[PDB]
Order: structure tokens, then C-alpha cells, then sequence
RNA sequence: CCCGCAGAAGAAGCACCGGCUAACUCCGUGCCAGCAGCCGCGGUAAUACGGAGGGUGCAAGCGUUAAUCGGAAUUACUGGGCGUAAAGCGCACGCAGGCGGUUUGUUAAGUCAGAUGUGAAAUCCCCGGGCUCAACCUGGGAACUGCAUCUGAUACUGGCAAG
RNA sequence: UAGCUAGUAGGUGGGGUAACGGCUCACCUAGGCGACGAUCCCUAGCUGGUCUGAGAGGAUGACCAGCCACACUGGAACUGA
């Protein structure tokens, strides 16, 4: 990317959700390992392998259950220059809470249940559905 | 401030019988139901979309005798209260003083019992009430005061609504001066023809 | 069984060497009150024969849509080719606070508790396409959980 | 000690008196954007011990002159 | 638009103007009857209508339609204006209070009385 | 010169005061340092027609507030 | 406020009726008189003008005008657009502005968390009292989305340091 | 309406107010504010809240309540907490 590494990643993934390729790959900062170690665990994709040490870079495995593809409607919201630092008792539940809401907390990125369990919100990263 | 002149021709407009004139043979057409809303009488009522909502707002207003200023206050009260907007609206109608005095035996028709409310006769829970919207809370006795216990028409009223269904949500002494607003009248023990969809969706704009 | 409903009827003309031949359109939907809905389209040269042919158009091609409580449960946005439809799930006892064409498709699904809005164009041919796409895109909590894990 | 408001020096062409701007973020009240906004307030100091371009710690004081109600406490930056 | 194009200048309004310029924030103004004119409407109409230019009290002079069914106007006395423009005649953006100071009612209408100077007939 | 007079937020012919610890020279009922206590001459077994939290008057007597007549009714019309 | 006696006895208007918009048929007039909020009606059979029966809605008021928001996603931050529908300066480097590749350290301003202050009472809101009910009067709560301070947090972002 | 400003901007001093003070008078210094909208002309009293909107947002400031401003039109002061 030039001027957001995480926004321009989220174009790269769901273009794989429009031709149903197997593996996708983007140049991977240490933040970017902490991105898809949430999407795997909540079940939206399957497996990933970092590789490279002068170009640290990922091998994400997609997940399309049918002709239907699992990662339906992912959206970045906090785009740079429009930071929305949510207080935690405003929190965006995604699609009546049926999805997950990736929030950049202190204690990590892994965020469904920061509403009650962790107990501190922050900058939204992206809605996920 | 109520509808005076004719009474049954309004039932000829709204299809089925509204209980304004009842207990006698006028069930089966002493006025030719569905035959004369007016001059152009038995005609072609080519209905519309707005109509089948507008008929229902003037169905249950005209079954109880409530004009348009007052019926919207029952609507706007039926939003702040917990639960269904429609079902609370029928609950707030059934708790009305005149609606209770009718189907707790007293009076031939609701318009009579309204006049029996407004002529100092009815007494709620030891208290004189001559206002036709004192909205009764549960576990309260209805009562007719002593100086109008038997005048003409009290004793002949109970027998007519006793062929009508005995409702669950009230208790009543057929002997004398004793009732109980028991609990909330549900949707099941309603007249079951009134469609609460078609009033909530009317005033919402 | 099923349940019909019209939408409208136009004054569709045409032009031949002679004059102005008219026609009539008939927009209907069909849905049994349990979740499946369908629609059709059909013309004629008079009024009542148009309905008769378009009514069978909807008695096939009824699409499978699951409901939750006589209502929707999660806010899909529906758009189809001229118009935007914004359906929010709401409480029980709320009526279908809705505009034109989607009233016909919601009181045939079994849907009875939705507040929703038409956002842009108000042209009832293209409105009724969108809300069927709006209910097509949805997912029940079974479709949530069984697909992700 | 108040907050020890940090600031800069903009200009010194005055006799024992300086001009301080203060970096300051804010939510823009209707759009939700962060505009870096700065103010400009005269600050009393005697020794000329801060130069044009430094970083300055400031507390309030008695209103000495017109247009100037802040004394320097100390400096954390050379020119 | 971009966020930093709405920042440096706000969303300006879509300004709305008044088309009854005999307000001065008022609903009814007094007038002292310049003439009575009998001009003609445009193409889809016919049957020339009854208008009067009116000398106001704010300082203006403007015209007004004298509707009803026949009128009563000697032309050096008082009328009262109503607004609500006629579509037909070019320039008449008012009406007259049918039954007011010096401009009395119409000769025996019997439906929609109150919008003209017709009261209860005999009972 | 601080006083403990009573305000008047009632209906027509239905007074319902407020126990108001306020200033002397100010309004009929428009200003108070603080408000504690209320009153009603329409009790007739409604409820308690007086409820004062007497410690706060025992606070503001200690400052030196001169007390007024109908409150001086209440301090013995409560025990 | 309660009580006593007459005698149905003193007490019903107002707009609309072509479409939107709930309610229709006839006489009179014939592009004249007239209506009207837009669409429009009248030039011999006017469900639209004038009149009469009948109907509709509301009610001690009903219509008309004036005035603000709403429908208007029609100034759009949540919620727009610009290839032809109004709209990409004729084109270039660029100053102040806005915006960061990539790793570690670190500070704690941005933001999150925790309290403590404070946001006058009255309205709005929820359970509860009092006028024969309701308007209205009212007890306590919640809320007043705020700003300033201490304590905490280091994932994002931000200044300093190192790549 | 893009330039404005000399008691203007700052410092020693005296003098001055209940109080810090350019609040005033001599003297030195030559500044001060401004595209994050100064001077300018036009218009307007401000808030708690009312109205409307599902919300944001939009027009409002009559009534009861907070705070200033003004007493026919221009001035200056006396007394006095």
C-alpha cells in the first residue's frame, strides 16, 4: 500500500471472494499477522502461513463453502483521517450482532466480546460479516 | 360530543353489526343490513387500500362511542406502555368505564350505560364517578348507588347478555351491585374480528 | 394454499401505421404465509385477462426465504436497478411500517413486524424486485453458525 | 502547576514579552475529524532566556499587562 | 464530498423565499382601491375576470382578484387581502376577503357559505 | 441575610410550596443557593405533607442564615 | 363539592364529495357567468361551475390565509452525486494546509478504562402519589450525551531516539 | 469589506482605583492583531428549554427561571456598603 496498509489489504482479500481462488497473498507487516489471526479463529477463513524475512509475507487460505463464499460483507470503517474512537457502550454490533466487530483494543485485535469480557473499546478496525 | 341521529345505518356502512341496537330481532335485518348505506344504497363498493385501514379506525371508535380527539390519546398512550402497541390499545379500550358497565350486565346498550354513568348512578369502589373514561384498575368493584338500584331497566339487562358469552377477565354478581375487574383481557377473549394491525399502521406517519 | 395481491395497472400504448393500440400491465406477487414468496408479470389487451396470466407466473419461481418470528432479524439493505430499500428488524406487534410494493411481499411471506423505508425512486415496478433480493440475501442463525463452523 | 501547558515561541520583537502558540487536538463537533488547532497568547518572561523557536512550559499568574497573563516557568528546548 | 471540503466551508443552505410580499410578517393588510380592472386570462381559459389594483398601507401598490358571484365596488374605499394566488391572471397573487370592511358578501350562495360573505339564511 | 423562605409552584387555588434556602433580596421564587425540603397545605392524608431533611437546616443555621416564619412553623410542626 | 324539585324540557354546527383524498346522483347555466392547492373544469345531457336530495370527515368549533420544521437521500457527517441528465479549472510545478513504507525502544498528548469533582431547580423520560378521571400539580430515580483532575492501559495513532 | 492600529503594542517610572492593571501623564522600546477571516457595513439580546425529526440535524428565545443593556435625547459627576 501507499496510504493505508490495512484498507488496501481489504481490497485484496474479497477480490478472492469474487473469483474463488484458493490462496491469497499480501506483503505482511507485523500488524498484518495480527489481522488474520482473528479471521481464522472466528472461522471466516481457514489457514495462513507467514513466509519471507526480507519480504515478510502471508499465504492465506480462503474459505468458500459452495458457489457461495463464506466472508460475505466485510467493510473497513475507520479509514485514516476519519478515526471513530468508540466508547465501549456504543459498540457496533455487526448485523444485529450476528457477525464480529474487529476493534483495536489495548489487549489485542481479537474482538467479538470486548463488550463484556475485556471491557475496553478503541478504534474500530473493520466490521466483518 | 357524540353521534346522535341515526344508529343502525352506520352498521349498514361498516358491514357486520355493531352492538348499538341489540337483544331483539334487529340482529336479522330490521334495517336491511348491506342494502342501504344511503340514497345510492345496494351498490358496488369498489374498495381501496386506504379504506380497509380507514374502516377499522371507525369500527372500534363507533363500537364504544369515542371521537377523534379522545381516540388518539388512547393511541399515544398505547405506545409508551410496555408490550404490543396494538394489544395494549385494546387493553386500554377494555379498561374504559363504559365498556365495563356494559358487559358487567348493567344496561341494555353502551350508550345507555354511558348515560347511566353520566346521570350520577354508577359508583366505582365506593366513589361516585360521572366521567365516562375513568379507566378501571384490576381488583375494583363496580356498584350502583342506593337511590337508583331498581328504577325500570336494570333487572331486564343481565338476561340478554347472559346468552352472550360470559367473559373470563371479569367477575359479576347477578344479584346485586358487585363486580371485579379480574385481570388483563387478552387477545384470545376479544371479539376476534377487529384487526389491530389496521390501526397501528394507520396513525403511524 | 397461496395468497395473491395486485400492485397496479398502467395505460400502456403502442403505435402502428393505423393508430394507437393500447394494452394493460399487471404486477402481482404470490407467497404462502410461511416464508416462500414469488412474483410475476403479465400483459393483455384488456384488464382482467392480464391478471389471470400473470398470476401463474408467480405460482412458479417462488424463492426459499426463512423467517424468524414473523419478522426479520438482521438489517439487510436491498437494492435492485432503480431503488434502495432499507429494512431494519423491529419489535413484535409493530406493523409493517412500509411504503408501496414491499407491503405486498411482506404480508405474503409471514413477515408482520418490520419497519422499513424506500430510499430513492418510488416506481413500483422496480421496487418489488429489490425487496425479494433483500429477503434472498438474508441468513438465519443456523445459516450463521453452520456456515462458519 | 496547572497542566504545565506546553507550547512554542513564535516571535520576540518585544521588551521582555514573547508569543506562544499551543498545539491542540479536538474532535470537530459535527463531522468527526481531528483538526490540529493552535492558539496564540502573550507570555511574560524577564531573562530573555528562551529564543524564537523553543518549547516552553507555562502556568498562569496575576494579570500583569494588557493582553498577557502567563508567566514562564522553565524551558525544555534550545533554538 | 471530501471531509476537508466541508471543513473549510460549511454546507450552505438551499435558500427559500416568500411569494406573498404583502407579509411584513402579517396575514391581512388594508387597501384603498385604486381601480377595478377586467383583464383576460390565458389560452386554456376565457371569460374575463374581475381584478382591482390596491393601494396598501405598508407603502406598496399591487393587484388582487375580486372573486365570488358578482361584486359591489365603488372604487375609493376599503378592502382586505387574503393571499393565495390565482393561477390564471399574470400578476394577481392575492385574493379578497369576501365579506369585510366595505366589500360585502355575494348575492345568496348556499353551499360553502363561510368562504364568502354569506351567513345563515333565515333559521 | 441568607433566608430559608418558601417558594410557590402551585396550581390556581392549589398551592404547593418548596423549602428554599435562598437570598433575601432576590425574587419571589426565582433563585436559591440550594433547595431541600417541600411543603403542602393539601395533605388531608395524602402522604407526609412535610419532609425537610433537618440536618441541612442545621448546617445552614451554622453559617448564620436567619430563618423565616412559616418554616419556623414547620420545625415544631415536625418533631 | 354534597343535597332538593321540575320537565325532553335551554343546548349542533362546518368543509368536502373528478384524481391524490374517506363520500354521487339530478335540475339550472352553455369557453358566458364561475371554480381552483397542483392536475385542471365551462363552447347543450358538467359524478369539478351555480342549485337541490343523499353521502362523507370532524365537532363546540370548523374552514381559509399567514409562519417554522417534516415528506426533501431537495446542502446528504449517520444519508448524495459529476462518460452524455445542472457539474473535472485548457495545462503544469508547487508555499502555508490534509495524509504515511518498514522494525525496535520510549513517552502517554489522541483515544479506551476507573473513580472523584461538577453539569442550577423547573420541562423531556420511567415506577409512585393528589384534583370524582384527563389536562394540570407533584415524591424519588434515570438522563443532562458536557467539560477539568488523579489512577490505569499500551494494540492503533501521535512527538523524541535508533534502524 | 484584506489590510488594520498610535495611548497603539511593550518596559522602567511617578500618578491612579477597594483590587491587578496602559486606568491615566512624561520617558524609552517599535511594535500588536490578521486567511485558524482583523478592521468594515448590514442584522440580532444570550442560556436552561419550547417546536419538529426515529435519529442526527433543522428554525426558534413570547410565557415561568438565569445574566447583562436601557429610563425623552446627549453629557458629566454628588452621596452611598
Amino acid at each position: 500500500s501507499m496510504q493505508d496498509p490495512i484498507a488496501d489489504m481489504l481490497t485484496r482479500i474479497r477480490n478472492g471472494q469474487a473469483a474463488n481462488k484458493a490462496a491469497v497473498t499480501m506483503p505482511s507487516s507485523k500488524l498484518k499477522v495480527a489481522i488474520a489471526n482473528v479471521l481464522k479463529e472466528e472461522g471466516f477463513i481457514e489457514d495462513f502461513k507467514v513466509e519471507g524475512d526480507t519480504k515478510p509475507e502471508l499465504e492465506l487460505t480462503l474459505k468458500y463453502f459452495q458457489g457461495k463464499a463464506v466472508v460475505e460483507s466485510i467493510q473497513r470503517v475507520s479509514r485514516p483521517g476519519l478515526r471513530i474512537y468508540k466508547r465501549k457502550d456504543e459498540l457496533p454490533k455487526v448485523m444485529a450482532g450476528l457477525g464480529i466487530a474487529v476493534v483495536s483494543t489495548s489487549k489485542g485485535v481479537m474482538t467479538d466480546r470486548a463488550a463484556r469480557q475485556a471491557g475496553l473499546g478503541g478504534e474500530i478496525i473493520c466490521y466483518v460479516a | 360530543a357524540r353521534y346522535l341521529g341515526p344508529k343502525l345505518k352506520l352498521s349498514r356502512r361498516e358491514g357486520t353489526d355493531l352492538f348499538l341496537k341489540s337483544g331483539v330481532r334487529a340482529i336479522d335485518t330490521k334495517c336491511k343490513i348491506e342494502q342501504a348505506p344511503g340514497q345510492h344504497g345496494a351498490r358496488k363498493p369498489r374498495l381501496s387500500d386506504y379504506g380497509v385501514q380507514l374502516r377499522e379506525k371507525q369500527k372500534v371508535r363507533r363500537i364504544y362511542g369515542v371521537l377523534e380527539r379522545q381516540f388518539r390519546n388512547y393511541y399515544k398512550e398505547a405506545a409508551r406502555l410496555k408490550g404490543n402497541t396494538g394489544e395494549n390499545l385494546l387493553a386500554l379500550l377494555e379498561g374504559r368505564l363504559d365498556n365495563v358497565v356494559y358487559r358487567m350486565g348493567f344496561g341494555a346498550t353502551r350508550a345507555e350505560a354511558r348515560q347511566l354513568v353520566s346521570h350520577k348512578a354508577i359508583m366505582v369502589n365506593g366513589r361516585v364517578v360521572n366521567i365516562a373514561s375513568y379507566q378501571v384498575s384490576p381488583n375494583d368493584v363496580v356498584s350502583i348507588r342506593e337511590k337508583a338500584k331498581k328504577q325500570s331497566r336494570v333487572k331486564a339487562a343481565l338476561e340478554l347478555a347472559e346468552q352472550r358469552e360470559k367473559p373470563t377477565w371479569l367477575e359479576v354478581d347477578a344479584g346485586k351491585m358487585e363486580g371485579t375487574f379480574k385481570r388483563k383481557p387478552e387477545r384470545s377473549d376479544l371479539s376476534a374480528d377487529i384487526n389491530e394491525h389496521l390501526i397501528v399502521e394507520l396513525y403511524s406517519k | 394454499e397461496l395468497q395473491e395481491k395486485l400492485i397496479a395497472v398502467n395505460r400502456v400504448s403502442k403505435t402502428v401505421k393505423g393508430g394507437r393500440i393500447f394494452s394493460f400491465t399487471a404486477l402481482t406477487v404470490v407467497g404462502d404465509g410461511n416464508g416462500r414468496v414469488g412474483f410475476g408479470y403479465g400483459k393483455a389487451r384488456e384488464v382482467p385477462a392480464a391478471i389471470q396470466k400473470a398470476m401463474e407466473k408467480a405460482r412458479r419461481n417462488m424463492i426459499n426465504v426463512a423467517l424468524n418470528n414473523g419478522t426479520l432479524q438482521h438489517p439487510v439493505k436491498g437494492v435492485h436497478t432503480g431503488s434502495r430499500v432499507f429494512m431494519q428488524p423491529a419489535s413484535e406487534g409493530t406493523g409493517i411500517i412500509a411504503g408501496g410494493a414491499m407491503r405486498a411481499v411482506l404480508e405474503v411471506a409471514g413477515v408482520h413486524n418490520v419497519l422499513a423505508k424506500a430510499y430513492g425512486s418510488t416506481n413500483p415496478i422496480n421496487v418489488v424486485r429489490a425487496t425479494i433480493d433483500g429477503l434472498e440475501n438474508m441468513n438465519s442463525p443456523e445459516m450463521v453458525a453452520a456456515k462458519r463452523g | 502547576k496547572i497542566r504545565t501547558l506546553q507550547g512554542r515561541v513564535v516571535s520576540d520583537k518585544m521588551e521582555k514579552s514573547i508569543v506562544v502558540a499551543i498545539e491542540r487536538f479536538v474532535k470537530h463537533p459535527i463531522y468527526g475529524k481531528f483538526i490540529k488547532r493552535t492558539t496564540k497568547l502573550h507570555v511574560h518572561d524577564e531573562n530573555n532566556e528562551c529564543g524564537i523557536g523553543d518549547v516552553v512550559e507555562i502556568r498562569e499568574c496575576r494579570p500583569l499587562s494588557k493582553t498577557k497573563s502567563w508567566t514562564l516557568v522553565r524551558v525544555v528546548e534550545k533554538a | 464530498a471530501t471531509v476537508n471540503q466541508l471543513v473549510r466551508k460549511p454546507r450552505a443552505r438551499k435558500v427559500a423565499k416568500s411569494n406573498v410580499p404583502a407579509l411584513e410578517a402579517c396575514p391581512q393588510k388594508r387597501g384603498v382601491c385604486t381601480r377595478v380592472y377586467t383583464t383576460t386570462p390565458k389560452k386554456p381559459n376565457s371569460a374575463l375576470r374581475k381584478v382591482c389594483r390596491v393601494r396598501l398601507t405598508n407603502g406598496f401598490e399591487v393587484t388582487s382578484y375580486i372573486g365570488g358571484e358578482g361584486h359591489n365596488l365603488q372604487e375609493h374605499s376599503v378592502i382586505l387581502i387574503r393571499g393565495g394566488r390565482v393561477k390564471d391572471l399574470p400578476g394577481v397573487r392575492y385574493h379578497t376577503v369576501r365579506g369585510a370592511l366595505d366589500c360585502s358578501g355575494v348575492k345568496d350562495r348556499k353551499q360553502a357559505r363561510s368562504k364568502y360573505g354569506v351567513k345563515r339564511p333565515k333559521a | 441575610m441568607v433566608t430559608i423562605r418558601l417558594a410557590r409552584h402551585g396550581a390556581k387555588k392549589r398551592p404547593f410550596y418548596q423549602v428554599v434556602v435562598a437570598d433575601s433580596r432576590n425574587a419571589r421564587n426565582g433563585r436559591f443557593i440550594e433547595r431541600v425540603g417541600f411543603f403542602n397545605p393539601i395533605a388531608s392524608e395524602k402522604e407526609e405533607g412535610t419532609r425537610l431533611d433537618l440536618d441541612r437546616i442545621a448546617h445552614w443555621v451554622g453559617q448564620g442564615a436567619t430563618i423565616s416564619d412559616r418554616v419556623a412553623a414547620l420545625i415544631k410542626e415536625v418533631n
